[PDB]
Formats: structure tokens, sequence, C-alpha cells
């Protein structure tokens, strides 16, 4: 699968690659860092967005002159995702959603949205290389609804395109994770921040920089990445105790735990869950306490013994100790 | 690595004006196209100050 | 008063071993002088009655390659009191300090450190002598004739690293240079 | 939908009206463009009779004029002071300088450009721009304002 | 306070090395205050990278610049003392840091 | 005044931090560029770590004296600051 | 011939002869001339091999140095030739003898005259008179060459 | 547009008043844009455009021939 | 004592302005200005430039003043070049800087006002503000940054109705500075915010190379326009005002007697401005007219040239001062023979007056310190190049 990048320039800003990539979903958390990697290296990017213009603003920078182009679609119609789809060599797909909204229900934003992407990348022949990411813990057995539909979605993408990679990271920390952050939100605002399985669920964080840089590295490999699902983990493996003492550590602030059986989040987050309908469809989103989250947290989510991982593509993952988490010092 | 050089009369004029002075030639060759508008992008700082 | 006084007279009253060279014309009457008789020479030209030069308008370098001595420091002078102006220059490498005069006219200070920010010229004896203009960590001296026009390093602002950077240059049109210079010159 | 393509339309409406109707800039005057914004906001062209008031803070401000040459040294406080404003908030680049360096483009203490450090919503080309060209410009940034569907796009999600 | 004489002998140079050497030991702890690398550097990994750039530029054998040399230091220690510089600017230069070199850069570009 | 035991104890841990320095030669009696050939460099820096693990200052003048250690020793014994 | 090569960013505008009193002297043919054309059209970019069907695709660098590799160490070393071009330098026209010999092969000549010319004495295939030089010969007897063409 | 001159209307059907000045000048030469929507803020044809801004005295029916 | 920071960055100070006060109590102890916020490379911009090229460069320098910068320069060129003007071109020249004198001292005034507090002068002053920029956008086409001034003579000339205008305008100009007196010099509030605050000695002006209002404040009668006449000031009539006690308020004061004097130079230059041709008749140095180019093949060849190389200055060196609205205004300008400056320093009067901001405001109240930065009438365009 070569002949998706030819260099010139000196790599930088203003270098040229002739990668043109359509990153759907590049709005959050991680399409912030892959699109900022992708134009480093002269990397044309198109953005395709939804609802309010002022979602992209922040990804024109990254950019040198029309590198970055947003583009708005919807879901629903065919057409808008063609048409934005069109100039493109490279898909990058990141749609997913950890809570449920009315309009779009579990299924409908990590499975179907993603197995219309594969297909119209499908009929538009052309794109070389189609990368998909799901979620670690992704199984169909997993009793989290979210993790369910992101397996499915990724048979969904291996049969509409079986050169299509699958990088399915974990947890990710950074400047806008919603992991960390609600934590320290819910210290500063309530005093303790609580545990929802006690703080003994064990699970691998990864730097999202880190995972970036590997959706980047598969991007320009040699051609051996076609076709694999890699699983991006953290080096340490954590746990929810350890990773809420750091952040106490940087967040400069005397420990106190709540600890909590599963039994009674599970009902307390309960609520959200009937309470889906109501007169309007938005609802407050859930931050610490969402019932399909609490759910993920019952099997420990690890990178298995017996699968591809970060050394397998000549990287080596940041310690979630100390660049990593320094974003916390904002409210020392 | 550069090029100690006097640049030699034109060969479309007769006059003898620009002779006797030295200049460095870098070397700087690495140029390409902007993708945009078709200009010619540069990453070498010494792109043109010995001209 | 005049330019055709003030030469006369100090080419009589000065000291001989601090000027080794004089123009007298309507571009200016200048002094050349060593770098070690700076100091000495302002300071006579600050005090003497019939020379009261009481102003330093400026300081400025001027770079010169090709020379063993490669900048050119010059110092415009004016007199209030004779309504006469006088430029002084001296010349100094990379690697030698020359004397400063902030002692003799304190608004000195600024131009030095500016002749030191652009050029890399060092004074001996200046309070407190740092970069005025460039950037904070600005690495080689602009107004050197070797400094490329658009420098070094360019600064964009980094969403990861949530901080403006500094990154090598890289021009998306480079700067387009045009010989117009004639052979019949 | 009987009533949401109608309550939500006019909700939204109200919104757009209330955010175009009272702006307040933070004039980010660096060099000679500054001139012509305060000649805007005098007695001829007179920028306050659309609701446009200046203010010192960013705290206070939604909108940003960054009018001069920005350069090296200056785009770290230019991107601090944008970080300082609240959410609805927009850039409006004035001048050559601002918008892409002008006539010290190729310089080596100079930002080629303002959307380099910040994003830019509206560019207003001129060097400097004249005062009526400023009018325009904030204008259009109006235009996009009512463009603006909030309250629409958060109910379809 | 003022910049001093230019040096007329090899052992001033050292001199004046080994004071802003010092100079520059002492400076440590305020840094580790000003900045917030406490839990970032050990106290004695700067002072290598200190004693590391002072011997990777210890092939100077000129009075004149090694007294340029001690100068440009003092500017940049004096730059760093005072908030002016980034915070990652100074961990970004402070830290301390198969097949062939050829055929890798042959890979990357034709242009070594 | 300080008992010769933890003075010798402080001067004779510090000294093995260097990478390059002996730990079977380190003693009271052990000159730091001399017996130990180190450089001028090095001979400043072991001062300094002796004011690197306390408080208290050398002054220039007090540091290209003598490059001994057991008169380093004996002047730390001699410090009624440290403890 | 000494000449003057002027360009516009990565593309070259045009050729104009160099003053060199002892080669050219102000002159330069027509080929030298107006062959800059001809560097901007057909240009090989991009290292290819061929398919099992028999057609080009473009592949990386390190791939097509891996297949070649591959197939040199399959045949017999006194089976290697290697050719030179005419546009050859000196430098590569070396590192490519030494490629061959140290793989065990002693065929390695240029396109033209490389049919077992002897050049032992390095005065049987130069111009012993200088071109210049040749403004003192009172008699030219061209045996076999067309120098006009 | 009280006690105000029409000098003439526009192919959009902008209409273009003038009024006369005698020492301090204002209101004395505008347009009442045809449209309402926001009316884009640059809807003045180039005939037009001049006589605006008192850069020529034609009106612009006039520039047309 | 700690340490205090002014960094405002809304224009309601400067813009650009850096302060870093060390203060006792109220009390100011010293003031040091960090510059370089501005600095765009303009010195190191002109030697890649054509001698014409580099003419806008100093419009950009002092945007208050633009046509005293552009007057330095041409005057340099002509220095270096010894290029004679038209009488006429002269008088032109003239009447535009004592036009832009009268501009940076309306703005300089009533910015220093705002700052101080009277937000009613700000807007009365920026409507004659208004009404001459009209008359730079007559005869340019731009309203603040014009390339009129030339080295050779002047751009272009004069249309039909701008002497008549200038003369409406002079009518009134005045009372409207009668008004802005009216508002401010009787005031006590006014008189107790300037008097005795930033007392300059003239000693302490000479040794920091203070020129302008700040150095004839302190009693020292050094006008450029009278010490080393240029163009047609020699035969034009006006006063030198000088103060008394050096205080705020004697600059103040010095500042509405330019501009009353800049009027009444302004209205000798037009009824004194003769006729004739307005650039120098050497074609090698001035563009040919338009319609000489399209006829002629020689005017066609100089046309050419100047338009792509210019004219080349004989190799020397000169420095040439005018009296800008702020001060001494002076360009080092060193030629090699070729078409482009060599090296072409810019003293702008407003360094050497940020760089004396430390001793004005030593033992001031913290108040007083924006007083002492607005009289200086400082703008950072030419502050740092
Ligand atoms: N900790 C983490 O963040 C982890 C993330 N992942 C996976 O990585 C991917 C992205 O990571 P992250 O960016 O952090 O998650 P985000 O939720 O931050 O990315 C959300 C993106 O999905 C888009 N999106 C969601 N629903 C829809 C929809 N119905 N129609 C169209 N666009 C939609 C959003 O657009 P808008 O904002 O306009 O709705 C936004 O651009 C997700 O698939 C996530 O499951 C994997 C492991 C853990
Ligand atoms: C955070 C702190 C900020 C500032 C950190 C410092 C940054 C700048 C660092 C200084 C950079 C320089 O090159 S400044 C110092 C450069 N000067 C020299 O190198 C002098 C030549 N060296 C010698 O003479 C000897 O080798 C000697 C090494 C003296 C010992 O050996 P001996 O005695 O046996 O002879
Ligand atoms: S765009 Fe022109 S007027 Fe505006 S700041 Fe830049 S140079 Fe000055």
């Amino acid at each position: 699968g070569v002949g998706h990048l030819a260099r010139k320039g000196t790599g930088g800003r203003s270098s040229v690659s002739g990668i043109v990539a359509t990153v759907f979903g590049a709005t959050g958390f991680l399409g912030r860092y892959l699109v900022q990697q992708l134009a480093k290296m002269g990397s044309q990017v198109l953005v395709p967005f939804r609802g309010s213009e002022d979602s992209p603003r922040h990804l024109k920078l990254m950019g040198d002159l029309g590198q970055v182009v947003p583009m708005k679609f919807d879901p629903r119609d065919e057409d808008s995702i063609k048409a934005v789809m069109a100039k493109a060599n490279v898909v990058i797909n990141l749609i997913g959603r950890e809570y449920e909204t009315r309009n779009f229900s579990f299924e409908d934003a990590n499975h179907h949205i993603a197995e219309k992407l594969a297909l119209v990348a499908k009929e538009h022949g052309g794109i070389m290389r189609y990368i998909q990411v799901s979620c670690l813990g992704a199984s169909v057995s997993s009793p989290s609804r979210m993790l369910r539909a992101k397996a499915a979605a990724e048979e969904a993408v291996l049969n509409a395109l079986p050169e299509a990679t699958i990088m399915r990271p974990a947890t990710m920390i950074g400047t806008e994770d919603r992991i960390l952050n609600p934590w320290s939100m819910f210290v500063k605002k309530y005093g303790f921040l609580p545990l929802i399985g006690g703080g003994t669920t064990k699970f691998q964080p990864v730097y999202v920089v880190d995972v970036a840089a590997a959706i980047v590295a598969a991007l320009k490999d040699d051609g051996s990445s076609m076709g694999k699902t890699y699983e991006l983990g953290g080096p340490d493996v954590f746990t929810t105790h350890e990773l809420a003492e750091i952040m106490y550590d940087m967040i400069r602030e005397w420990p106190r735990y709540v600890k909590l059986p599963f039994p009674i989040a599970k009902a307390m987050a309960a609520p959200r869950d009937f309470m889906v309908n109501k007169v309007p469809f938005p609802l407050p989103s859930p931050q610490i306490f969402n019932l399909d989250q609490i759910n993920a947290l019952t099997t420990d989510t690890l990178v298995s013994d017996n699968a591809l991982k970060f050394q397998d593509l000549d990287l080596v993952p940041h310690k979630l100790k100390g660049y990593p988490v320094e974003f916390l010092i904002q409210y020392r | 690595k550069v090029i100690i050089y006097s640049p030699a009369r034109t060969a479309t004029q007769s006059g003898s004006g620009k002779l006797g002075k030295w200049k460095i030639n870098f070397v700087s060759t690495l140029k390409w196209e902007n993708p945009l508008m078709g200009w010619t992008s540069t990453g070498d700082p010494y792109a043109n100050v010995g001209d | 008063m005049d330019n055709q006084f003030i030469f006369k007279y100090s080419w009589e009253t000065l000291p001989k071993k601090w000027v080794k060279k004089m123009e007298r014309s309507e571009h200016g009457n200048r002094f050349d002088t060593n770098t070690d008789y700076l100091f000495q020479l302002l300071c006579f030209l600050k005090l003497h009655t019939y020379t009261r030069v009481q102003v330093l308008i400026d300081i400025c370098g001027v770079d010169y390659p090709s020379r063993k001595r490669r900048f050119e420091v010059v110092y415009n002078l004016l007199s209030t009191r004779y309504n006469s102006r006088i430029r002084v220059q001296t010349s100094a490498d990379e690697v030698t300090r020359i004397s400063s005069v902030v002692s003799l006219f304190p608004s000195a200070g600024w131009w030095e450190r500016e002749v030191w920010d652009m050029f890399g010229v060092s004074f001996i004896n200046h309070p407190d002598l740092r970069r005025i203009l460039t950037d904070y960590g600005f690495e080689g001296h602009p107004l050197r004739k070797d400094f490329p026009l658009s420098g070094y390093v360019q600064v964009r602002y980094d969403d990861p690293e949530k901080r403006v950077v500094s990154e090598p240059i890289e021009m998306t049109q480079e700067f387009r240079y045009f010989d117009f210079a004639s052979p019949w010159e | 939908s009987k009533a949401a393509e109608f309550v939500i339309s006019k909700v939204d409406d109200l919104m757009n009206w209330a955010r175009t109707g009272s702006i307040w800039p933070m004039t980010f005057g660096l060099a000679c463009c500054a001139v012509e914004m305060m000649h805007t906001g005098a007695a001829r062209y007179d920028l306050d009779r659309f609701g446009i008031i200046f203010r010192p803070s960013p705290r206070q401000s939604d909108c940003m004029i960054v009018a001069g040459t920005l350069t090296n040294k200056m785009a770290p406080a230019l991107r601090k002071v944008y970080d300082q404003m609240p959410e609805p908030r927009w850039v409006i680049s004035m001048g050559s300088c601002a918008n892409g360096g002008g006539y010290y483009h190729y310089s080596y203490s100079v930002v080629r450009g303002c959307d380099r450090i910040v994003p830019v919503d509206i560019y207003v080309p001129g060097c400097p721009p004249t005062a009526e060209a400023l009018l325009y410009g904030l204008l259009q940034l109006q235009k996009k304002i009512n463009r603006r569907k909030d309250f629409l796009h958060w109910w379809n999600k | 306070i003022g910049v001093p004489p230019n040096s007329a002998n090899l052992t001033e140079a050292r001199r004046r090395v080994f004071d802003f050497f010092r100079a520059a030991c002492r400076s440590i702890p305020t840094i580790m205050d000003i900045y917030n690398l406490q839990d970032v550097v050990a106290p004695s990994q700067l002072r290598y990278a200190i004693s590391a750039q002072i011997r990777n530029n210890a092939h100077i054998t000129d009075p004149k610049v090694i007294d340029l040399l001690i100068f440009k230091g003092m500017e940049e220690l004096t730059d760093i003392v005072d908030h002016a510089k980034q915070r990652h600017h100074i961990i970004g230069q402070y830290v301390v840091g198969g097949k062939t070199d050829f055929l890798k850069n042959f890979y990357t570009s034709n242009y070594f | 005044f300080l008992d010769k035991s933890e003075v010798t104890d402080r001067v004779l841990s510090v000294v093995k931090n260097f990478q390059k320095v002996d730990p079977s030669k380190v003693t009271p009696k052990a000159n730091f560029q001399n017996d130990l050939g180190l450089d001028s460099l090095d001979s400043v820096e072991v001062v300094m770590a002796l004011e690197e693990e306390f408080g208290f200052e050398i002054p220039d003048n007090e540091a290209d004296k003598i490059q001994s250690i057991d008169l380093a020793v004996d002047f730390i014994a001699s410090h009624p600051q440290a403890k | 011939s000494n000449i003057r090569v002027d360009s516009r960013g990565p593309e070259v505008m045009r050729i104009i002869p160099r003053l060199n009193e002892d080669i050219n002297e102000e002159w330069i043919s027509d080929k030298t001339r107006f062959c800059y054309d001809g560097l901007k059209r057909q240009r090989l970019s991009d290292p290819m091999i061929r398919d099992s069907d028999g057609r080009f695709k473009a592949v990386s660098w390190r791939d097509a140095l891996a297949v070649v590799g591959d197939i040199i160490h399959q045949v017999k070393p006194d089976e290697i030739v290697g050719v030179a071009g005419q546009l050859s330098d000196a430098e590569s026209m070396m590192v490519l003898k030494d490629f061959v010999n140290r793989m065990g092969s002693d065929n390695v000549w240029c396109e033209g005259t490389a049919a077992g010319v002897d050049a032992d004495l390095r005065y049987s295939y130069l111009m012993n008179t200088s071109i210049s030089g040749l403004e003192n010969a009172d008699l030219f007897l061209l045996i076999g060459t067309q120098p006009r063409v | 547009n009280i006690g105000a001159t029409l000098v003439g209307v526009d192919k959009f059907g902008n209409k273009y008043y003038q009024k006369l000045g005698d020492t301090q000048y204002g209101r004395h030469r505008w347009v009442e844009y045809a449209s309402k929507d926001r009316y884009n803020a640059s809807q003045v044809p180039a005939e037009w455009h001049g006589w605006l801004h008192f850069i020529t005295d034609h009106t612009g029916d006039e520039l047309l021939s | 004592n700690f340490t205090l920071n002014f960094g405002p960055q809304h224009p309601a100070a400067h813009g650009v302005l850096r302060l870093v006060l060390e203060m006792n109590g109220e009390v100011v102890e010293r003031a040091e200005p960090h510059i370089g916020l501005l600095h765009r490379g303009t010195e190191k911009l002109i030697e890649y430039k054509t001698y014409l090229q580099a003419l806008p460069y100093f419009d950009r320098l002092d945007y208050v003043s633009m046509m005293a910068q552009e007057h330095a320069y041409s005057l340099a060129v002509e220095k270096l070049l010894n290029c004679e003007v038209p009488l006429r071109a002269q008088y032109i020249r003239v009447l535009f800087c004592e036009i832009t004198r009268i501009l940076n001292h309306l703005l300089a005034l009533t910015t220093h006002a705002m700052d101080v507090g009277a937000l009613t002068p700000f807007l009365w002053a920026f409507e004659e503000r208004e009404k001459l920029l009209e008359f730079y956008e007559r005869v340019s086409g731009a309203r603040m940054h014009a390339s009129f001034i030339r080295p050779g003579g002047v751009a272009q000339d004069l249309p039909l109705g701008l002497c008549r205008d200038i003369d409406s305008f002079t009518q009134q100009f005045a009372s409207r500075i009668d008004e802005l007196e009216e508002m401010l010099t009787g005031n006590r509030i006014w008189k107790q915010r300037l008097v005795d605050i930033g007392t300059v000695t003239a000693q302490q002006a000479k040794d920091w190379g203070f020129s302008g209002v700040m150095l004839r404040g302190s009693g020292v009668c050094w006008d450029l326009r009278r010490a080393a006449p240029y163009d047609v000031y020699d035969q034009l009539d006006f006063d030198v005002p000088v103060g008394t006690r050096g205080d705020c308020y004697d600059r103040y004061c010095i500042r509405i007697e330019e501009m009353r004097q800049s009027l009444r130079i302004i209205v000798q230059c037009l009824n004194q401005m003769p006729s004739g041709m307005i650039k120098a008749d050497d074609r090698k140095l001035c563009p040919p007219s338009r319609c000489r180019m399209k006829l002629s093949m020689e005017s066609l060849i100089h046309h050419f040239e100047l338009y792509t190389e210019g004219f080349s200055v004989p190799a020397s060196s000169t420095y040439t001062a005018v009296e800008a609205p702020k001060g001494e205004f002076g360009v080092f300008l060193v030629s090699n023979g070729s078409n482009r400056p060599y090296r072409c320093k810019i003293r702008a009067p407003g360094f050497a007056h940020s760089q004396g901001l430390d001793f004005m405001s030593k033992h001031h109240m913290l108040a007083d310190v924006v007083t002492i930065i607005g009289t200086q009438d400082i703008v950072f365009g030419e502050v740092d190049r």
C-alpha cells in the first residue's frame, strides 16, 4: 500500500507530504492532537464537523495555509459524507460517544456511523489507508453497551475493508481528558473523590500524544500495519487508587476517599438511564457517574499479552507521572 | 560547505562593471513548490544571503 | 562654529596621537580615532570652551565584512552653543571591547545596548549590557551582513504544548532577491 | 417539531440579536492601525452608535481586534490575552501586518500573521484600513454572528 | 556591575570561567523555585549540564573569545533568572541527553 | 566543633558520585586534583558539592587555596553551622 | 564548455555561455544552450519494480534496494555487468567500479568508447594538443572524425 | 429623507438622495437601500459608488453614458 | 520595596508600553521600560530595498507624523545626490510638514488629556484630525501613509480646491485651539496634575539627548528650523516658544504655542506658494510624465530603469536631521555606490525620551507616571524600529 506519501520539503510546517486525510470526529480530544501531528509533516487535513462552526476553529492554526479545511456534514446524509471524502487518500475515523443522547443512541454513534463511513470508503475507491479507533476493552461479551458497539463496528469495518487498520487505545490522559479532569472538578467542588469500584480495578492509561504518534507511525509504515489490530496501552499498570493519589500529588490536596460499592453507584447512576426521555432531548451529560463507564470498571481492562503494542511500531510511551500530567497544576 | 568564487561577466552585455567582487556560495538548492499558489518555499536561512 | 573653523581648531588644539584621520567636507567633519583614545577624545570635546559638545545624538555601527576590523562605530555629536555637528568614528572587530561613554553622556546607555544587540560589540564599564530590542533568548546579531534577513527561527502556537513555541524557519514563499545592478556603472 | 422548528428558531434569533446588538471588542492596539481604530470610534464614524464599546480588560470583552505588527516577543502576550476571554469570542485581524506580516513579512522578528497565534474570524485588508473598512469588517462579523445556531445545534445533539 | 575589561592572558580567562561557573551554581536554587522544577530534575543534573557546556567549549585558546563566551553565558543566566523565558525552554535546553548512519540518511532524503 | 566520624563519612560518601572516582582510593587523606587525577572543574565541583549538601557558602578566595580532602574535612569539622 | 545556468526556483530557465579562453571562448552550441527543456520532462522520480503482469508500481527506496540486493546474491560473480552512462561523473563511476569488483566481477565500462580500448598511457585518448593550442597548428588531418557534430 | 431630492434609482432599486449644504454639511448624499435583510453593507454599483463617496460629481445615470 | 508591572495592552496608554516599576510606597523609585515589542527589523529591511522602495518604511516609523520622516529621508537622499528641488515643491513640503506637526500636536495633547481623565477634548480634536487627514487623502491616495514627499521633488501635484479648503480650515482652527485651551489651561485640576510634575533641567535635557518640546521646555532655545534651516523655512516668520520651569505644564503650553505657530506658517505658505514644476528636471533621478513615457524612447528607458533599478547614490555617508513634531529626527544614511542603501540608522527622538523616563519619574506618585509618559509624546513605532 505504498504511494500515499511523497515528501516535498524539510519536514516542517511549510513542507509537503503526499497525505490528504479526512479525519472524522476531529473536534474532540484525540483529534486535536492527531490533526496537529498530521499538519506538522505538511499533510493536508480535511476536518468534517457538525453543528456550530466554532467547533473546528482551533484546528485552523495547525496547518500552514489551506492545509486544514473544515467542512460541514450530516452523518444521516450520505451525499455529504461522499462530498467531504472525495479528495482524500487516507480516512481516519474518531467518531464515538461514551454517553447516550436520544438523537444518537449507543449503537448509532459507535457502530452505524462507522459502518456508513467504511461503506462510503468502499464505493469511493482510492483511500489507500483507513484507520478506525475503537476502545481497548472492546468485546461482544463486555457488559458496557459502548464497548460492544465498538467491537461490532470493528467487525463491520474489517468486513467492509480488509486493509483498514484498527488502532485500539486505552483510557487517554491529557489536557482535555474526561477521567482526570472530572475527578479534579469533583474534588474542587465537593472536597472528596468517590471511588466507584473502591479503587481496585486495574487499567493501563495512555498519554494521548502517544496515541496520536502511534496513528501517525501506522500511517507512515512499511506496509505491515495494514489489516492489523493494535492495542495501545501505557507503560505502567495503574489502578483507580494510584491515579487518584497521583492527581492529589499534582493538585496538592490532602487525600480523602469515600469508598462506594458497585451496587450503590450503579443504582445512583441509574436515574440518568431511564430519564433519557423528557421534554428536552438534551440532558446534563454524566461527568464521573456514567452507568456505562461504571459497568466498564467491572472487568479489568489490560493490553493483551499476545497482541501488538507500542514496541511493534518503534515507539515508547511517556511515563504518566511527569510531563503527561503537568496540566493539573492549573487547579493547584 | 561553501564555494568562494568571483562571478563572471554576463554574455548578454559587454559592460564590465559587476566584476572584481568575490561572493560566498552556500549551495542553497533545497526549495520546493507551495501546493496552494505555486510559490517557491524554502527552509534554508542562507537562501539569498550570499547573493 | 563652522566646518572650516572647527577643523583647524581641532587640528591645532587636539593631541596628535588621538586622531588618525580627519575629513573636512560638506557632508560632515569626521574624526577617526583608535578605540583606546575614544573616551579621552570625547571627554576633551565635551569640556573644552571652544568645542562645547554637550549632546550625543546617537551611536551606530556599520558592518564591513571585507575589513580586518569588521565593525565601524560612529558617534554623532552636536554642540548647541556653537551650532555645529561633529562625527567621531572608531573600528572594532567581533572580539574586542571598546570603552563606554555613559560616564560622559548618560544617554549613551541605550544606544550602546542597541549596538551590542545588533552587532555584538561589547562596551567596557557599561552598567548593564544586555539586549534591548531582540526577543528574549535571541541568538545571533541581526544587523550583521552575514545574518539572514528572515533569521533562523520562527514562532507559532503549539496546541498540544499549550504555549507559543519557537521552530526552525520555513517560508511559504522565499524572499525573491532581484539583481538590478548594471554592468555600465 | 411542531413548535421546536419555531420556538427554537425564535430563541436562537433572540440570542443572535443580543450578540449582534451588543459587541464589546478588546482593541489590541499595536501600531499605526491603532490610530485608525481611534478614528473609527471618534465622532465622525461613531462606532458606539452600533453598540460597540471598547473594553480595557479581556474578562468583559467578547471580541478582540488585533491591529498592528505582531512581533515574536509580543506573541506570547497576545495568546495570553486571547486565552482570558470568555467562550463566545471572536478575533478580527486589521491591516496587512496582522493579516500576513504585511510590509515586515520577511523580518526576523515579526510573526507572519496573527492567525498563527490565534484563530481569526474576519480579515480586514489595508495599510492602514480605512475607518469605513473597519466598519465593514465589524458589520461582516455581525453578519457571521447571525449565522450561528447555538440552541438548534444543542437540541440536535 | 560594569562589563569587565578584556583579559590579557589565559589564566585570567580561566579565573573568570570559574567565577561564572560558581555564579551559575549559586543560581541553581533560585531557578528551582521560580519555575516548578522541584519534582522535575535533580539538583546535580543541571550542574552537570553547565559543566558539559563549559567542557565542550574548552578547546578555545583565545582569551577574548573566552571572555565573550563568558559574557554570553552570563547574559543567558540573567535571562533565565528572570521570568523572561518560558518554562519549557530551559527544560528544552538544560536536560542531559541499527544498520548505518549513511543508510538511514539515504532513506530519509537526498540532502545530507 | 564537630566530631571527625560524621564529617569523614560525609566527605567519603559524596565523592563517589562523579562516575569516575574510584571508591577504593577515597580516604581522609586523598587530594582531589592530584591524587585522583581530577580536573580544575571537578576541583571546584567538589567545593560546590560541599555547599550543595548544606546551605553555607565558600568565598572565592577559600576555594583555590588547598585542594586536599584532609584539610577539607578538617574545615568541615570546624563548621559550626553544620551538624 | 563553461556555462551559466539561470534558474527561478526549482526549475532551470535558461543556459548562457561563460568565458573560458581554453575550452569554449565565450560560445556554446545549440544542443548545450537548449538542453534545459528536457530536465523537466519524463523525469524518473520514484523507485519502481515490475509486477507479475508487467507493470511498474511506485515503491519505497528500502524495498527496491532489498529486491536488487536479494537478486544480486543469486547470480555467479562473473555474471554481473555494470555499464556507466555518458553523463556519469567520476565519483559515481568509481563507486560502481568498486561495487562490481567486490562482488567478484570485472565487467565495468562506459556507454561509448568502451570496446576494449587500452587506457594504459593516457595520451591515447586525450587531445594531447590543448584545444586552445590548436590555434598554432598549420595542418589538420581529421581521421574518421566529424568535429562539427 | 425629509426635505430631500431623489437623485436617481439604481438597478437594484436603491434610491439616492441629496440635500444642499451651506457651511458645515451633513446628510447630503445617502442611499435608501431597497432591501432590509441586513442589506449586505455593500450593494452600491460602480456607477453610483463614485457619486456616493464624493469622488465624482456625475450621478451614475450620466456615468453609464 | 516590591516590583510592579504595567503592561497596558489596550491603546488607552500607547498599547505596547511595558514598565517595570520598583515602588517603595506609593512613590516610584525606578522605571525600567522594556522595549522591543514593536521591533520589526526596519533597519535591516532597508538594506534589502531600493532607495525608492525604502521610502514607505519611513511613513510607519512615527505614524502620527508621517510627512516628517519622509522629509528627512528625502533630504538625506538629496544631500547624498546633490539634487536641487524646485521652489514650489519646497513650499508644498513645508506646508505638509506643518500640517503634520499640527496633527501630531493635537493627537499628543488630547491623548495625554484622556489619560489624565478629560474625555471631551479627545473627540473635539479628532474632528480636526479628520479634517486634515482629508487633505492628506486628497493629494495622495492614503489618509495616513502617504508616500507624497519623495527624494526628487514631490510625488504629484495638488488638486484644484486644496488651497481654498486649507484656507477655510485655517479660518477656524484658531477658534478650535481656543476652545481646547479653554477646556484645559485654566482648569485647576489640570494645573494640579501637571504643575511641578516631570521637571527637567536644561543640563539634564542636554545630557540625556532631549530634543524638541522636551528640550525647549527647560529654557533651551534650540529649534532645528532656525538653527539648521531647510527648504524655505528661512523665508517664513514664526516664533519659537520657550519654557521657564520645565514641568509638564510648560510642555503643554509650548505644545499649544507650537501648533498656533504651525497655523501661522501654513497661512504664509499658502499665500506665498509660487507656480512651477514639482520635481527636479533631472529625469535620471525622477520619473517621466505618463504622456512622455508613452511617446518618447528615452523617457520610456528612464521610466523602466527607475522602476526596476532606481537611481544609484554615489558612495558617501551623512547625517541629516529635521525638526520632527516629537523632536530631532535624524537619518544616518551610508551609500556604497549601488541602488540600495548600505546602512540607514533611524535616530528616533522617542528613544532618547523614553530612555530618560527613569530620572523624570523618580520619587513621584504612581498616578504621575502616566502624565510623565504622556507629556513626552512617545509612539513605539520609532522607539524600537
Ligand atoms: N478516554 C478516551 O477519550 C478514549 C477514547 N477512545 C475513543 O477514541 C475516539 C475519540 O476519542 P475522544 O476524541 O476522546 O472522544 P470524543 O468524544 O472527544 O470525540 C468525539 C467526537 O465524535 C464526534 N461525534 C460523536 N457523536 C457523533 C455523531 N452522532 N455524529 C457525528 N459526530 C459525532 C464529536 O463531534 P461533536 O463534538 O460535534 O458531537 C467529536 O468530534 C472515540 O471513539 C472514543 O471512544 C478510546 C478509548 C478511551
Ligand atoms: C541555568 C543556568 C543558565 C546559564 C548556564 C550556562 C550557559 C552558558 C554556559 C557557558 C558557555 C561557555 O562556553 S563559557 C566557558 C568557555 N570558556 C572555556 O572553555 C575556557 C577554555 N577551557 C579551559 O581553559 C580548560 O579546559 C578549563 C575548562 C577551564 C579547565 O581545564 P584546566 O583548568 O585543567 O586547564
Ligand atoms: S498594516 Fe500597515 S498601517 Fe497597519 S500596522 Fe501594519 S504597517 Fe502599520
